[PDB]
């Protein structure tokens, strides 16, 4: 499912492979 | 866990970093985001309905050279726009910050903060602070260096986001001790001046 970025803490979709904000990988 | 991305914007030198760093755990547990050159401070506040965490995005000074990148703003759920009550140009630029913000974020709750009110020779006074009224925003005087009104913007935002007008903070977060004294009389006067200004015009 959705995943919280461990770099910037933004909530991302399941589809998202990288953070919509900071580009960090899942 | 309830958490919200909060973007903190305003002209360089207005006291954004000084403001966010008052929150001691927020500073000890901050996370650097190398790609955007941002530090995210997780600021927990304890409310009558449990903890709320504001993940505050503070720049690394890039605002001095132009607008912030889309990635800075993205997924923001709330914001504080800061200006310096000693620098009129910082207030003149508030509408610009608001524009750049709403361009990316739309709907979100926003508090306007006039910082550095501990400084006697104040230039931007209550009667001149109008932008919030024009745009349905909440305004607070603050002084990052003295912790004056530190919790106010967060509490207003929490009430708005949670949809509970009776939300309270059970206690203040642990803050760095005041580096300057905010004269209680001065604070009283400024609070009155804002009241008078609010009922005016
Ligand atoms: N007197 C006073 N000075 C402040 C306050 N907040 C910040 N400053 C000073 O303003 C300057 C810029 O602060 P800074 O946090 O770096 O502002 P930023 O560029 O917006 O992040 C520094 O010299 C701070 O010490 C305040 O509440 N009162
Ligand atoms: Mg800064
Ligand atoms: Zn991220």
């Amino acid at each position: 499912g959705s995943w919280d970025c461990e770099v910037c803490l933004v909530q991302n979709k399941a589809d998202s492979t990288k953070c919509i904000a900071c580009e960090s990988a899942k | 866990q309830v958490q919200f991305k909060l973007v903190l914007v305003g002209d360089g030198g207005t006291g954004k970093t000084t403001f966010v760093k008052r929150h001691l755990t927020g500073e000890s547990e901050k996370k650097y985001v190398a790609t955007l050159g941002v530090e995210v401070h997780p600021l927990v506040f304890h409310t009558n309905r449990g903890p709320i965490k504001f993940n505050v995005w503070d720049t690394a000074g890039q605002e001095k050279f132009g607008g912030l990148r889309d990635g800075y703003y993205i997924q923001a759920q709330c914001a504080i726009i800061m200006f310096d009550v000693t620098s009129r140009v910082t207030y003149k630029n508030v509408p610009n910050w608001h524009r750049d913000l709403v361009r990316v974020c739309e709907n979100i709750p926003i508090v306007l903060c006039g910082n550095k009110v501990d400084i006697k020779d104040r230039k931007v006074k209550a009667k001149s602070i109008v932008f919030h009224r024009k745009k349905n925003l909440q305004y607070y005087d603050i002084s990052a260096k003295s912790n004056y009104n530190f919790e106010k913007p967060f509490l207003w935002l929490a009430r708005k986001l949670i949809g509970d007008p009776n939300l309270e903070f059970v206690a203040m977060p642990a803050l760095a001790p005041p580096e300057v004294v905010m004269d209680p009389a001065l604070a009283a006067q400024y609070e009155h001046d804002l009241e008078v200004a609010q009922t005016t015009a």
